[PDB]
RNA sequence: CCUGAAAAUGGAUGGCGCUCAAGCGUGUUACCUAUACUCUACCGUCAGGGUUGAUAUGAUGCCCUGACGAGUAGGCAGGCG
RNA sequence: AUAUGUAAGAAGUCCUUGUUACUUAAUUGAACGUGGACAUUUGAAUGAAGAGCUUUUAGUGGGCCAUUUUUGGUAAGCAGAACUGGCGAUGCGGGAUGAACCGAACGUAGAGUUAAGGUGCCGGAAUACACGCUCAUCAGACACCACAAAAGGUGUUAGUU
RNA sequence: AUACUGCCAGCUGGGACUGAGGACUGCGACGUAAGUCAAGGAUGCUGGCAUAAUGGUUAUAUGCCGCCCGUCUUGAAACAC
C-alpha cells in the first residue's frame, strides 16, 4: 500500500493566498548580536548625548 | 465572470452599533453619531468609535493617569475625556481641579474628583458643554497589560507566560526550560 | 436615473459640448483643403515600381 | 433667503462662463488635431518631393481589450492583466506607450487585442461608455461638472479635455486614465472576422497587436 | 483574404558609429500592413543580422499593378517545406494581376502539395507575355492561336427545390 | 539514502574559478564596510572560515555588524509564506559592495545638483527618470542610400 | 489513392447518407447559439454616504449611490417548526 | 532563454563633530544626535478593490488529470519528481457519448452580440462562393481521441538536369 | 473620375425588446427678451369583455432535455455498499 511521497503542488498558491508580503521594517533596529564593546560604547555615548542635550535645552 | 482581486462581500472589519443592549449607551451613540455627522469634529468621530468599542478594548483609566495627563504641559485646564470607567487610585495623595467626563465613575473616583473640587460629567454633558470637543484631552487605559495578552503569542524563544493553572516548582520548570534538563526553550 | 448616450440625443450631446453645435454649423466633419501640387521624386517612383 | 433669484442668477452666470470657456477649449483642440493631421500629410509629401522618407512617429497611445475569459491563465499574465485593469472578457483600457507598458503588452499578448486608436474611436468610447472612478464607485461621466469636480486640479474640465489628454497623452494622462473606469465593451456586432480568436492577428487569429485595425474592432465592439 | 503587394523598406537602428544604414527593401504579398511588416521582418531576419527590436521600417507602400486588365503569364519561383524536406519549384499561371497570381499560387500549392502560407516562400514573381518562353503545357494550351472551345454539360442552378420539367444541359 | 549537508550540491557553485585559483588579491581585505551598507555575497571556495550557505550565495543584504575580519549581513529569506530576517557573519573575502547602491547614491548627488540648479534659475529640471519613450518622427534620406531590393533565397543543400 | 493491412454476438466519420461531395488542402464571406460579454428590471450581500423643519416614523426609521452573486469538507449570520 | 537577489530616497542628501569608558599617532574614525538648506515631477512604470496588526477555532493532512521539463521501465489508462493550470469542490455551451480537453465559470428574467463548435437531413444555421486534388471489388471525413509502419505502384497530379 | 481606406458632433428608411422612477429643484437647447422643448426613466388617442376572456392550479399531449438516492472514494448511474 504505497502512497505519494512528496510534492510541491498547490504550495505556492497556498503561500500567495495571504503570503509573501514583505516583513515590516523599523527605525532603530535591535542592537542584539552586535559587538558588545560597541554596545557599551554606544550606551555611554547615548547617556552623554542625553545629558548634553538637556544641558543645551535646560 | 470577473477575475476578482479582493474578497467579495467582505465586511468592514470594524465595530458599529455596539453589542451592548444598554438603551442609554444607544442614546449616547445616537447623539454622538449625529455630532460626528453634522460637526466634522475628529474628536466626535473618535468618541463615537470609542463608544462602539468593547470592554477589554475600554480598559479602566485611573485618577493617577488623569493626574499625569493634567501634569502634561499646558493641559491643566483641559477637560479629561475617557470613554469607559474611571477608577480610584490609592497611590496618589494629591489631585488637581480638573473636569472629568466619563461613561462610568467608581465611588472612590467620583469622591476624589468632587473632593479635589472638579466635576464628574457624562458624555452628554460633555457634548452640551463642548460640541466640537474644545479644550478636551482623551485618555486611554493600558489594553496590553492583562492576563490574556500576556499569554498571547506563546511559543519558543518568545517568553509569553505559558497557559498554566498551578504555579511553582515542578510545574513546567524542567526539560525544555533549563540546560541541565535537556534544552532551554 | 437613466443614462442618455451622446452621438445620439443631440440635446445631451450639446449639453456636454457646444463645439458640437459649431462643428455642425461649419460642417467640419466634411471640410475641404486647399490643393497644392508638390510632385514626388522620379527616384521615388522608380523605387516603388522597381522589380 | 429666497434662493430663487440671486443664487440662481449667480449659478447660471457661472455655468454660462464655464460653457464659453469649454467651447473655446474645444475649438482649440479641434484646430490642433486638424493642424497635426495636415502637418503629417505635408511632411510626408515634402519628404517624397525631396527624395527622402518620412518615418511616422511611433504611436504614444494604445487601446488594449482583454478578449480571453478568466479561466486557465498563468500567474504572471494574470497579474499583468490585473495591473492593466483587464479583469473581464471584452474589457478595455488606454495605455501610454513606454518600454514598461510595451513589455507588459508583450507579456499579455495571447489574451488581449491591442492597437493604436484614433481620435474618432477615443471620442466614441468616452462619449458612449464614460464612467468615472469616484469614491471607488463607477458613476457615469454624463457631465462636465462631474469631470471638472473630480479632475479640476489638472485643468480637465470636460469630456473634451479628458479626451484631449487621452489622445495627446500629456502630463496628467496617468490621472485621467485612472479616473476613467475600465471600458466594458460588448462582443463585436459583425463578429470577430476570424474563425478562431486565439491565434495572433498576423496568423489569421484575433489577439496581439492589430495596429490600426483596433479602431474598427473597438467601434464594432462599442 | 486576397493578398496585396507591398514594398517594405527598413533599416537597422542608426547608431553613432554608423549613421544612415543600408535601407533594405522588399516586395512581399501580404493580407494587410501588419502581416506585411511581419513578413518583411521575418525575411530580413532570415537574410541579414537584424531583428525588429534592433531595426525600424522607414516605409511601407502598396503597389497596384500597372495594368490590372490585361492577361499576362506569370512565372513564380517558390520554395516550400514538405513533411520531409525543402524543395524549390517553378510554376506558370495565366492571370490579370500579381496579387491574384499569388492568390492562385497559394491555392494551388495548398491543393497539390498541402503546403500552407506558413511553409511557402515566394522567391520571385515575373510577368511575361512571350510565347515559346512559357514552359508549361497547361498555359501554352491557352496561349495557342485562335483558342475557342465550348462548355459542355451546362448545369443551371435553381432557387426552388422543385422543378416541373427535366433539366437541359445544352449551351 | 539522501544527503543534505551544509555544502551539498555546491560543486560548481563553490568551484573557485578558471585560472583564478590560489591566493586572493588584497583589494578585498582593503575594502571597508560600515553598518547600513548594501553588499553582495559571492562565496570564495579557497576561504573556508566565515563561508556563507549556498542559499545566501548570490544574495544581497545590509551590513548590521562589523567585527575583526567579518561583517554582519541581514538577508530576508522566504520561508513558507513570509520573509524572515537571517543574520550572517560573513568574511570580507566572501562579501563585496553593491554597484547598484553606488550608482543610486551617485544619482542622488546628481539629482541634488540639478535641484540646486533649478533653484538658481528654474529651467524645468524634471528630476524623475522616464522610461524609453517611443521614437518621434524623422526623415531619412535616400541619396547615396538607394534601397537595395532583397528577395528570399532558394533552398540549397550546402553540404 | 492503392498494395502492404488478419479475430472472434451484428455495428458504427454519432447515424442516414455523401463522389466537379455532404471527402481532402487552402481562401473569401454570410449565418446559428452558452447560465460568457453589453444594456434594462427585480432579489440579496457588501461598501460608501445623506437625514434633528413640523408637537409623527423604537434614526435597529426613511432615503441615495456603486460594486458584487459558482461551491464539497467547513465556519458564521438571519430566519421557520 | 526562462526563473532569481537587491536598489530606485524624507528612517533621504549636504556644513556644526556635541557625547563616548569603542577606535586612532592625533578632535583621527565609528555609532547616535542638536542646530540649518531641499514642494504639487519627495527623485522610474502600472495598479492599489482601504494599509497594517492581534486573538481564536473548523475541516484537511488517500489525491488525481492536461501542456511543457524529466526519472525507472520495451511499454502501460504504469511508478516517481518540477512549474503552472484544472478536476476533487463545478454547473453551463462544444468534442455524439466522457471529472480533467476546447470555450466559458453560475442570483431571477428580457433584448442584442459572440466564444468554442458548426450550417445536406437528423439539427438551429450557405445542397454557400473560389481554386485545385481524389474514385478506394476493406476510400475519406476535424486535436485530446479512441490506432498503423518500413517497402512498393508511368493509378493520377505537381516539381532541378 | 473610379476597386480601397479613414472621418462626418452627414442625410433618410424598415424592425425588435424595454417604460424602471419623486411634495419646487439639476445640466442644457430653441427667433434681439413673453416661454416652449426629444433637457435628472411613457405619455396621448381609440377600441373589445363589465367575463374563466387574461391568468393561477391541475391531468394529458407535444418539442428538447432529464441515469437512483445516501456513502466511501482521485473517480458511482454503476456489474461497489
Amino acid at each position: 500500500a504505497k502512497s505519494k511521497n512528496h510534492t510541491a503542488h498547490n504550495q505556492t498558491r497556498k503561500a500567495h493566498r495571504n503570503g509573501i508580503k514583505k516583513p515590516k521594517t523599523y527605525k532603530y533596529p535591535s542592537l542584539k548580536g552586535v559587538d558588545p564593546k560597541f554596545r557599551r560604547n554606544h550606551k555611554h555615548a547615548l547617556h552623554g548625548t542625553a545629558k548634553a542635550l538637556a544641558a543645551a535645552k535646560k | 465572470g470577473i477575475d476578482h482581486t479582493s474578497k467579495q462581500h467582505k465586511r468592514s472589519g470594524h465595530r458599529t452599533a455596539p453589542k451592548s443592549d444598554n438603551v442609554y449607551l444607544k442614546l449616547l451613540v445616537k447623539l454622538y453619531t449625529f455630532l460626528a455627522r453634522r460637526t466634522d469634529a475628529p474628536f466626535n468621530k473618535v468618541v463615537l468609535k470609542a463608544l462602539f468599542l468593547s470592554k477589554i478594548n475600554r480598559p479602566p483609566v485611573s485618577v493617577s493617569r488623569i493626574a499625569r495627563a493634567l501634569k502634561q504641559e499646558g493641559a491643566a485646564n483641559k477637560t479629561v475625556v475617557v470613554v469607559g470607567t474611571v477608577t480610584d487610585d490609592a497611590r496618589i495623595f494629591e489631585f488637581p481641579k480638573t473636569t472629568v467626563a466619563a461613561l462610568r465613575f467608581t465611588a472612590g473616583a467620583r469622591a476624589k474628583i468632587v473632593k479635589a473640587g472638579g466635576e464628574c460629567i457624562t458624555l452628554d454633558q460633555l457634548a452640551v458643554r463642548a460640541p466640537k470637543g474644545q479644550n478636551t484631552l482623551i485618555l486611554r487605559g493600558p489594553r496590553n497589560s492583562r492576563e490574556a495578552v500576556r499569554h498571547f503569542g506563546m511559543g519558543p524563544h518568545k517568553g509569553k507566560a505559558p497557559r498554566i493553572l498551578s504555579t511553582g516548582r515542578k510545574f513546567e520548570r524542567a526539560r525544555g526550560r533549563r540546560r541541565s534538563k535537556g534544552f532551554k526553550v | 436615473v437613466l443614462k442618455k448616450n451622446p452621438l445620439k440625443n443631440k440635446q445631451v450631446l450639446l449639453r456636454l459640448n457646444p463645439y458640437a453645435k459649431v462643428f455642425a454649423a461649419e460642417k467640419l466633419g466634411s471640410k475641404k483643403a486647399e490643393k497644392t501640387g508638390t510632385k514626388p521624386a522620379a527616384v521615388f517612383t522608380e523605387t516603388l515600381k522597381h522589380d | 433667503a429666497e434662493q430663487v433669484a440671486a443664487e440662481r442668477a449667480a449659478r447660471k452666470a457661472a455655468n454660462k462662463e464655464k460653457r464659453a470657456i469649454i467651447l473655446e477649449r474645444n475649438a482649440a483642440y479641434q484646430k490642433e488635431y486638424e493642424t497635426a493631421e495636415r502637418n503629417i500629410i505635408q511632411a510626408k509629401r515634402d519628404a517624397k518631393a525631396a527624395g527622402s522618407y518620412y518615418v511616422e512617429a511611433q504611436h504614444k497611445l494604445v487601446f488594449v481589450v482583454r478578449i480571453k475569459g478568466i479561466n486557465k491563465i498563468p500567474p504572471k499574465p494574470r497579474k499583468v492583466l490585473q495591473l492593466l485593469r483587464l479583469t473581464r472578457i471584452n474589457s478595455g483600457t488606454f495605455v501610454k506607450v513606454t518600454k514598461a507598458t510595451l513589455e507588459l503588452l508583450k507579456l499579455i499578448e495571447p489574451y488581449v487585442a491591442y492597437g493604436y486608436p484614433s481620435y474618432s474611436t477615443i471620442r466614441q468610447l468616452v462619449y458612449k461608455r464614460g464612467f468615472g472612478k469616484i469614491n471607488k464607485q463607477r458613476v457615469p461621466l454624463s457631465d462636465n461638472a462631474i469631470i471638472e469636480a473630480n479632475l479640476g486640479k489638472y485643468g480637465i474640465l470636460s469630456i473634451d479635455d479628458l479626451i484631449h489628454e487621452i489622445i495627446t497623452v500629456g502630463p496628467h494622462f496617468k490621472q485621467a486614465n485612472n479616473f476613467l473606469w475600465p471600458f466594458k465593451l460588448s462582443n463585436p456586432s459583425g463578429g470577430w472576422g476570424v474563425p478562431r480568436k486565439f491565434k495572433h492577428f498576423i496568423q489569421g487569429g484575433s489577439f496581439g497587436n492589430r495596429e490600426e485595425f483596433i479602431n474598427k474592432l473597438v467601434k464594432s465592439m462599442n | 483574404a486576397h493578398f496585396k503587394e507591398y514594398q517594405v523598406i527598413g533599416r537597422r537602428l542608426p547608431t553613432e558609429s554608423v549613421p544612415e544604414p543600408k535601407l533594405f527593401r522588399m516586395r512581399i504579398f501580404a493580407s494587410n500592413e501588419v502581416i506585411a511588416k511581419s513578413r518583411y521582418w521575418y525575411f530580413l531576419q532570415k537574410l541579414h543580422k537584424v531583428k525588429k527590436a534592433s531595426g525600424e521600417i522607414v516605409s511601407i507602400n502598396q503597389i497596384n499593378e500597372a495594368h490590372p486588365t490585361k492577361v499576362k503569364n506569370f512565372g513564380v519561383w517558390v520554395r516550400y517545406d514538405s513533411r520531409s524536406g525543402t524543395h524549390n519549384m517553378y510554376k506558370e499561371i495565366r492571370d490579370v494581376s500579381r496579387v491574384a497570381a499569388v492568390e492562385t499560387l497559394y491555392q494551388d500549392m495548398a491543393a497539390r502539395h498541402r503546403a500552407r502560407f506558413r511553409s511557402i516562400h515566394i522567391l520571385k514573381v515575373a510577368e511575361i507575355e512571350k510565347t515559346a518562353d512559357v514552359k508549361r503545357q497547361y498555359v501554352k494550351q491557352f496561349l495557342t492561336k485562335d483558342l475557342k472551345f465550348p462548355l459542355p454539360h451546362r448545369v443551371q442552378k435553381s432557387t426552388k427545390t422543385f422543378s416541373y420539367k427535366r433539366p437541359s444541359t445544352f449551351y | 539514502g539522501k544527503s543534505h549537508g551544509y555544502r551539498s550540491r555546491t560543486r560548481y557553485m563553490f568551484q573557485r574559478d578558471f585560472r583564478k585559483h590560489g591566493a586572493v588579491h588584497l583589494s578585498t581585505y582593503l575594502k571597508v564596510y560600515k553598518v547600513g551598507d548594501i553588499v553582495d555575497i559571492k562565496a570564495n571556495g579557497s576561504i573556508q572560515k566565515g563561508m556563507p550557505h549556498k542559499f545566501y550565495q548570490g544574495k544581497t543584504g545590509v551590513v548590521y555588524n562589523v567585527t575583526k575580519s567579518s561583517v554582519g549581513v541581514i538577508i530576508n529569506k522566504m520561508v513558507g509564506n513570509r520573509y524572515l530576517e537571517k543574520r550572517l557573519n560573513l568574511r570580507v573575502e566572501h562579501i563585496k559592495h553593491s554597484k547598484c547602491r553606488q550608482e543610486f547614491l551617485e544619482r542622488v548627488k546628481a539629482n541634488a545638483a540639478k535641484r540646486a540648479e533649478a533653484k538658481a534659475q528654474g529651467v524645468a529640471v524634471q528630476l524623475k527618470r522616464q522610461p524609453a519613450q517611443p521614437r518621434e518622427s524623422r526623415i531619412v534620406s535616400t541619396e547615396g542610400n538607394v534601397p537595395q531590393t532583397l528577395a528570399p533565397v532558394p533552398y540549397e543543400t550546402f553540404i
